[PDB]
């Protein structure tokens, strides 16, 4: 079962996800990526049902890119978030609802760093930090304990490490490696994968 | 609920909230979830209120009779095994109950987790209740066997606090007990509203 | 509530020889614990080179049969040629899968001659999954028929035996034998056995008798 | 709905509505494009300089995707329609197929759309022609041209709209391997070809270039004035000292 | 219950020539809190607020579609909207989904833009209006809020007594409910000004 | 079997004129004259209800129609088209009321009906309405008088006239009438401006008057018209 | 089905003055094989064998309790047990659990210890006896076994033809069943000797 | 069913059994579970027989039309995405189907797993079917990107074999294909009964 | 979810189990022991339901010890196995059935090394090697591939390592450490815990 995490700093957004694609009792992929580039400064972390995730996420993505092509400028992280929330909410009472939980990370030239949280019921909420999946139940409290609004990206990465290590300690699911990226004024930056040399 | 207990060099720290709900309704915020079995034996309390209270009280009775009969104090392992055996005979009948038996033994600091499901395991740290995960987070991020006393107090109190922050069914007041070799001592009983002011600013 | 299905029994068999193809079936139509009729063969002549066997729910058998007829005619009108056996197999696959979410309760085995004159069997499942075989059974007594043919025609589990190709005669007696044996154990199999032989000459129809209990 | 045949055959075998649409294309501002080694350049003529009009909001060069750009000639509104539908298609292709889009593919889509509008009831042919330009994976630079009829072809260099035959002849007589051997030289070729029909200026010319794995880059009037200065200098250092 | 999935509480009170509207700030999923600054009260114009409790998604969605129709209304007609009119609008919007209803129970509180006459109403999830002269409540802790309001509310309250009343009602009702709380926000609106305060509350 | 013509019957002439609308107006400026006067404390609508025979029953069909309890209608042009527009207007009003539980503002009803009239100048297989409408109303304290012509355009009037001799009537109202008038005075100058064209002995059955104050809209009884048509009262 | 949980196949055939009994060797749980040497045939004395197919636990348990009662019988009475007697014993043992039956269908094959007269029977899970002169089958692939036996069995077979017959029947029936197989064992028993062979079989 | 595919230096190895069951009854042991979509595209087949056959055949049709239209060969990613998109529109309707799309692409060796559930993931090795776990065991214990050709053949064949040994619903004959840059090649088709003799003694 | 494994050699029995005691989504114990000493040369590996495991296992254990005290000699591994199987089978159709899967390892002075496998339905089967739990589905085949009846204890330990590593690779459950013991003519010997330095 999948795990997402977002931590917003004063001028950046740090995001991380697990790299496991599993079915039944086996891991079928150890390098799965749960993140979707939608703008040069917007990442969409989607998680949940089998096909619903990729389908919905790619739909939103291509629509954002379509906006960019049609208008010459990209959607703001907020406009993006409300766009996805609108789409997800519209399909909620339809024949084809998408069972997806998501995070949206972004940087605006005006509003700065932003992190958004979305229920599968399409309830959108902005937060300094958030997490999805069972792992969240073990990590959120930690984030409560150590997070400060002025936290530096180094300290943020260290905090993320505390969380992931906690997952290694208490969580019954495997989850050996993690995709980690950051977003600022210079767009999306891939960081070294937090991994634990199990076997 | 949101009880937790961990053993370190200077004994066994035990902590709990005090909230009691009947659905979404908060029925009480003044519940003593740490039952004083013996002056050396404590029992945390999570799940069905009546179940926990009744069965741990009966456990206390049994331990007292043991003390009178064998002219010696019951061990932690024996108390936990007693409770586990009593509870197991009702497995499947719907008793909701998850408790921790803590104390000081002839084998030193003792801590056991006992389920209504049938579990009974010794361990260093434990957290039981609806907010157990949240407590587990901070407790694990701050635990050490070489923790000084006041540090252990801070760790436990804070863990229960954060638990009450995230868990909707946990709140009221953080209660804290310390189990030492000469018996246990009632450390603290701080309301969450005050701990908020203390921890935030 | 209401069930649109009823099992009508019936066993079905096809064997492919070098220059022939046998398609045989019992003639018992039953329902529940009763006999509807003792004169109901499950064999249907599609073309001079192709015969189809359909078992299971009689409604879907009749319907699917008439559909196959109509579409044979359509193909003939469309391409000025008759449907080759394998083509009928593929078509049947699509037709069966067209009801993937409301299947024909029908077990289908197609027996005939390919475009090189050789024999060929095609076994189907109720939703279109088919494959080419030398010999296959289907219907109620299928599990009783299959193992013997695996032994006698496939020469399986036999040490130092010769792989002599199946002649029409031996195949015929094999069919009669497995059906006679099936009539002993399967309660849905009995009354009569109709056998359809397909060679370059055409289609012969023979009728052996089975017990009536 | 409006079930009326608009585009029909004439007794001589012509589709008059389509021809009329082509005449509407003929009235459009000139739009040329050339294909080079590592660059591809599209430039549009008579931009109707009113100097009270925002240049950005009237550009005749539009990007369809990160891979493909496109210029046009004819009815601007129709062109907006076609361009947007093309962009939507470019995204849908990514949706149904993991791979992006080839220039040939989107060109074929646009062409098919136009033709569909030449043969449908109640509709009316798009009064535009398009110069589509891109660098599809494998590196091969490609340029295509479309027509209201629905016909489409590939070109090394071409021109449409106001005065298209003149620029076509010029490009025919000037397209060499020596010319367009360098990026600046290809751009200079486009600027020269445009100057051979435009009302002698540079503030009337909009030029844009696509190069390698980079994004589409529009040229500022300063850079255009620089290239035009070099062109006016090469026309006095190789055409003045010999005539 | 579907309503109890997110929890929450919304209340409105009447005053002399003022009106009040309050709501808790917790956004939670069943038993876990996700956010402590969740907006449940939205301004539908100057001196007219709406407060939605229930399923968070439908709160946001109803708010947004209502703002849609409202904007169109105040554009087609050259005026601000009346409280009664807004109420009927919400009622219609909700009843359009009679057989597939939004899971939210809206509470409208405002002052007549022409007069100043205070106004409070509440609605079903299917849009049945109910206007009162004292208070209206909607949420998972409606019984507690009723308990407080029936004992604290006085008729002609000044903008200061109204604040204290609605604040004590909200705080003490919410503190007996596990899925409502994590802060309380109060808007006290009068002809001249609008005063927005967040109360000191329990965070457990 | 039937379907419909999907193409516009109203198109632009090379000069730029929507000819069918202008012809519709020609139909309008040919029917019985109608005057409307806004008067501070109310509105008055009046029209020539001159039949063509003693055999006609004037107490069966009316030219002054109510839309709701507070909005009224008169017209100039073709009867049937008017009737259609009346039904449609009433329906629109009821829709507004069902949605908002508040009586529809006169301006809003006017705009909506105007949209309806606009449709028939562009929609397929139909001609525009040969009707101009005078719409009176009482909303938010103030009185309202509106006119809507076949093009779907609408104007707010203090006072005006339509139909035959609408120009002479317009100048008449422009001179022999002004603001601050009471409802009675307005009715008086309305029957007076109607008399400037009514070729014949103008009885109480030759003209129809409706009033709209802040107490609602209603049609004046033949008796009240008789009292007014006594050149006094 | 409960019977299909472990799978398996048991068959017995009659001969001239000999008798045969065979069974597959797979011990599996639903779809996974755990053991390839699982005993399903047990000797209830010299020249008298029983073969149990069905739920493995009840196979072992019925075998054990039957050996219990058998031993007590051959102790109380100064003789070996007759085939018919053993059959009635099994029938009684199974029927004692009429309303909570063991999930196994036993097959008895042997020779009369006094005479030599061959004997084969089978029973319900509730212990209804059925004696035959040709063959008896019990297992998840009973229909296949019936198919082979009805076509291969001849009356007076010598100890060599009987072996070939029961072996081909078992092999070819089992090879059309997914939960039966992983080897076949055959006991051919006659007055003088008992011959036990494991056949070459598919292991998939 | 029990199929497996893995990509190494010298292309993409594909292997499968051939058993087809209707309940516990073995309906066939001669099923071609590796569909030949294109001379460069293969598709494994597990789950509902008719479903897999029909949908992969339709996929082949679509790929052919693509080849004719675009005057070029479809990519592995595009084929897998095509199949995934087709199947997704029937999600929840009860299609049982789990396939692997293998081939050689302009990006070199390509291997995708596509579900009837909606999954679509690229990867190095994959095993699909009732006996997939057993195959995963030996395949993982013997895999390397630097495997020589015959070694890869041995690994695949053996993995499918052991799978057939443990899985009751897998058997018949191990079929083996090799996908190289100039297309795929039908490597082998060894019956399990023979492979038993080969591997045991 | 729990994992057991047994590998019988020519003169020894190697057994191993996971050390995780988990409830819900958290690991509650990282040093849980699933083995029960019943004789000086008999180990009982029990796994399954909550209280059923410990209750049943301890019952059997104390009964075996009672046999030892009453008779002066210990039960053979076979007699033990059939004793436990009898007890488990007797409770199967009773009011209190024990949902337990188990392995029994032993060494006899006469019969040598022995390994036994038991379903929760109390079906007893002897095997050269066996495994319990979901992990078995990933390990058994490996054991098929590499096991030989004459395997040395060093090679057996290495094989066990192959299995556990495979668990680290494919299994979605955590399972970081493992209890490993061996049994021969000298009784039960505790070996170094196979562990993987995750975190
Ligand atoms: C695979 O999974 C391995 C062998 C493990 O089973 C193979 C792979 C493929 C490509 C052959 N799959 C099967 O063997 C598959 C099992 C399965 C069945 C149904 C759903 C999911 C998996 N077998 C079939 O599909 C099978 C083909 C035979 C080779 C004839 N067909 C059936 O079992 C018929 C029903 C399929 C169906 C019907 C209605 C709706 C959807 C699908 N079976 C019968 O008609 C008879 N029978 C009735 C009662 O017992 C079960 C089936
Ligand atoms: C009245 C309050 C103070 C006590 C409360 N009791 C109750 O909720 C009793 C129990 C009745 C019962 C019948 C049959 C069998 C068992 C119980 N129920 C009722 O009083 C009436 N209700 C009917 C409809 O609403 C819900 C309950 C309770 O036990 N609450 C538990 C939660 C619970 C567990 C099992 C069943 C029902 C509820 C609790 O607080 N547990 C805490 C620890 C203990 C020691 C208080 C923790 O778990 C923390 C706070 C999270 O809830």
């Amino acid at each position: 079962m999948e795990y997402l995490i977002g931590i917003q700093g004063p001028d950046y957004v740090l995001v991380a996800s697990d790299r496991v694609a599993a079915s039944n009792i086996v891991q079928m992929k150890d390098d799965h990526d749960k993140m979707f580039k939608m703008s040069e400064k917007i990442l969409l972390l989607c998680v949940g049902e089998a096909g619903d995730t990729v389908q919905f996420a790619e739909y939103i993505q291509k629509n954002v890119q379509l906006y960019k092509m049609r208008n010459g400028y990209e959607l703001s992280p907020t406009a993006a978030a409300n766009f996805t929330r609108r789409n997800l909410a519209d399909c909620l009472r339809s024949r084809t609802p998408y069972h997806v939980n998501l995070l949206l990370a972004g940087y605006d030239e005006h509003e700065g760093p932003a992190l958004y949280y979305m229920d599968y019921l399409a309830a959108l909420a902005k937060a300094p930090f958030a997490a999805h999946g069972y792992g969240a139940f073990l990590t959120l409290s930690i984030l409560d304990r150590y997070y400060t609004p002025t936290i530096s990206r180094e300290r943020a990465v260290e905090l993320l490490r505390k969380c992931l290590e906690e997952l290694q300690k208490r969580f019954i699911l495997n989850l050996p490696t993690f995709s980690v990226r950051i977003i600022d004024k210079n767009g999306i930056h891939d960081l070294d994968n937090i991994s634990f040399p199990k076997q | 609920t949101t009880t937790l207990a961990f053993k370190f060099r200077h004994g066994v720290i035990v902590a709990a909230d005090s909230r009691a709900t009947a659905g979404a309704y908060i029925a009480s915020q003044t519940v003593k979830k740490v039952i004083e079995i013996n002056p050396y034996l404590l029992g945390t309390m999570a799940g069905g209120a009546a179940d926990c209270s009744f069965w741990e009280r009966l456990l206390a009775r049994q331990c007292r009779i043991y003390e009178l009969r064998n002219k010696e104090r019951i061990s932690v392992a024996a108390a936990s095994k007693l409770l586990a055996n009593m509870v197991y005979q009702y497995k499947g009948m719907g008793l909701s109950m998850g408790t921790m038996i803590c104390g000081w033994d002839k084998r030193g600091p003792g801590l056991y987790y006992v389920d209504s499901e049938g579990n009974r395991i010794s361990g260093a740290t434990f957290s039981v209740g609806s907010g157990s995960v949240y407590a587990y987070g901070v407790m694990d991020r701050g635990y050490s066997y070489d923790l000084e006393v006041e540090q252990a107090y801070d760790l436990a109190r804070r863990a229960i606090y954060q638990a009450t922050y995230r868990d909707a069914y946990s709140g009221g007041a953080v209660n804290l007990y310390h189990v030492r070799e000469d018996g246990w001592i009632r450390v603290s009983s701080d309301n969450v509203a005050d701990l908020h002011e203390k921890y935030s600013g | 509530r209401f069930s649109p299905y009823v099992f009508n029994g019936g066993t079905i068999l096809a064997i492919a020889g070098e220059d022939f193809a046998i398609v045989a079936s019992d003639t018992r139509l039953s329902e529940g614990f009763s006999i509807h009729t003792r004169d109901s063969p499950k064999c249907y002549k599609l073309t001079d080179k192709t015969v189809i066997g359909c078992s299971g729910f009689h409604g879907d058998c009749l319907t699917l049969t008439k559909i196959i007829e109509a579409r044979l005619k359509m193909y003939k009108h469309s391409n000025n040629k008759a449907m080759t056996t394998g083509a009928i197999a593929a078509m049947l696959s699509t037709i069966l899968y067209s009801r993937r979410f409301f299947p024909y309760y029908v077990y289908n085995i197609i027996g005939g001659l390919d475009e090189e004159g050789k024999g060929a069997v095609y076994s189907f499942d109720p939703v279109g999954s088919y494959q080419r075989d030398s010999f296959k059974a289907g219907g109620s007594a299928s599990a009783m028929l299959q193992p013997l043919l695996d032994n006698q025609v496939g020469f399986k589990n036999m040490q130092n035996v010769e792989h002599v190709p199946l002649s029409l005669d031996r195949a015929m007696r094999l069919v009669k034998d497995v059906f006679i044996s099936a009539a002993e154990r399967d309660v849905y199999t009995g009354d009569a056995l109709r056998i359809c032989i397909v060679t370059k000459e055409g289609i012969r129809e023979e009728t052996v008798s089975l017990r009536k209990d | 709905s409006y079930d009326r045949a608009i585009t029909v055959f004439s007794p001589d075998g012509h589709l008059f509505q389509v021809e009329y649409a082509q005449e509407a294309v003929k009235k459009g501002s000139t739009a040329v494009g050339v294909r080079g080694r590592d660059i591809v350049v599209l430039g549009v003529e008579k931009k109707s300089v009113a100097k009270l009009q925002d240049e950005r909001t009237v550009r005749k060069i539009c990007a369809l995707d990160d891979n493909v750009c496109m210029a046009f000639a004819g009815l601007t509104a129709d062109a907006r329609i076609v361009i947007n539908r093309a962009r939507v298609e470019c995204q849908s292709h990514r949706l149904t197929v993991e791979d992006p889009v080839t220039v040939e593919y989107i060109t074929r889509y646009i062409a098919s759309l136009k033709q569909r509008y030449t043969q449908s009831n109640g509709r009316r042919p798009f009064g535009i022609s398009a110069l589509i330009v891109g660098f599809d994976f494998d590196g091969t630079p490609r340029l295509y041209q479309t027509d209201p009829s629905g016909t489409y072809h590939a070109w090394k260099a071409n021109a449409i709209g106001r005065g298209a035959k003149s620029v076509r002849e010029f490009l025919e007589k000037n397209y060499t391997d020596e010319a367009i051997e360098t990026d600046d030289l290809t751009i200079k070729l486009v600027i020269k070809a445009l100057l051979e029909v435009v009302q002698s200026g540079g503030k009337n010319i909009e030029l844009a270039v696509m190069r390698r794995d980079q994004s589409l880059k529009i040229l500022n009037p300063e850079e255009i004035e620089k290239y035009v200065a070099e062109i006016e200098k090469e026309k006095e250092e190789n055409e003045k000292k010999k005539q | 219950s579907i309503m109890s999935y997110n929890g929450g509480a919304v209340m409105a009170m009447k005053g002399k020539n003022c009106v009040a509207i309050a709501a808790d700030r917790r956004f939670g999923i069943q038993a876990q809190m996700v956010t402590t600054d969740f907006q449940k009260i939205f301004p539908m114009g100057d001196r007219l607020y709406i407060g939605l409790a229930g399923l968070a998604t439908d709160v946001q969605t109803v708010a947004q579609r209502l703002k849609f129709r409202l904007n169109l209304y105040e554009l087609k007609e050259g005026r601000q909207i009346k409280p009664y009119t807004l109420m009927s609008m919400v009622a219609n919007l909700l009843y359009e989904k009679r057989f597939g209803p939004y899971y939210t129970e809206p509470v409208i509180a405002g002052l007549d833009p022409k007069t100043f006459k205070p106004f409070i109403c509440s609605l079903d999830l299917i849009g049945c209006p109910m206007v009162t002269d004292d208070f209206v409540v909607s949420g998972t802790c409606a019984e507690q809020m009723y308990g407080m309001c029936e004992s604290l509310w006085e008729p002609n309250m000044d903008p200061d007594h109204l604040f204290e009343t609605i604040s004590q009602a909200m705080l003490n009702a919410v503190d007996r409910d596990a899925v409502s709380g994590m802060g309380v926000i109060v808007h006290i609106i009068e002809k001249d000004k609008i005063t927005t305060r967040t109360l000191k509350a329990r965070m457990d | 079997a039937e379907r419909g013509y999907s193409f516009s019957l109203t198109t632009f002439s090379p000069s730029g004129k929507l000819v069918q609308i202008e012809y519709a107006l020609a139909a309008v400026a040919g029917g019985a004259p109608s005057v409307g006067i806004k008067a501070a404390n109310g509105v008055v609508l009046a029209t020539e209800k001159k039949q063509k025979s003693i055999l006609y029953d004037e107490r069966s069909v009316h030219k002054v129609e109510p839309i709701t309890k507070h909005i009224g209608l008169v017209y100039s042009g073709m009867g049937p088209d008017y009737r259609v527009l009346v039904h449609r207007a009433r329906k629109l009003a009821q829709q507004y009321y069902l949605v908002y539980q508040e009586p529809i503002p006169t301006a809003q009803l006017v705009q909506r009906v105007a949209s309806v009239m606009q449709e028939y100048t562009q929609s397929g297989g139909v001609r525009p309405f040969g009707v101009s409408l005078l719409i009176c109303g009482w909303n938010e304290g103030r009185p309202y008088l509106f006119q809507s012509d076949p093009s779907g355009a609408y104007f707010a009037w203090k006072a005006t006239a339509m139909g035959k001799n609408y120009v002479n009537g317009k100048t008449f109202l422009e001179k022999r009438y002004n603001e601050d008038l009471e409802l009675e005075d307005a009715i008086h100058t309305a029957i007076l401006t109607l008399k400037e064209s009514f070729e014949g002995q103008m009885t109480e059955d030759n003209i129809e008057v409706g009033i709209c104050n802040e107490a609602g809209f209603r049609r004046l009884t033949p008796t009240e018209v008789k009292d007014y048509l006594a050149a006094i009262a």
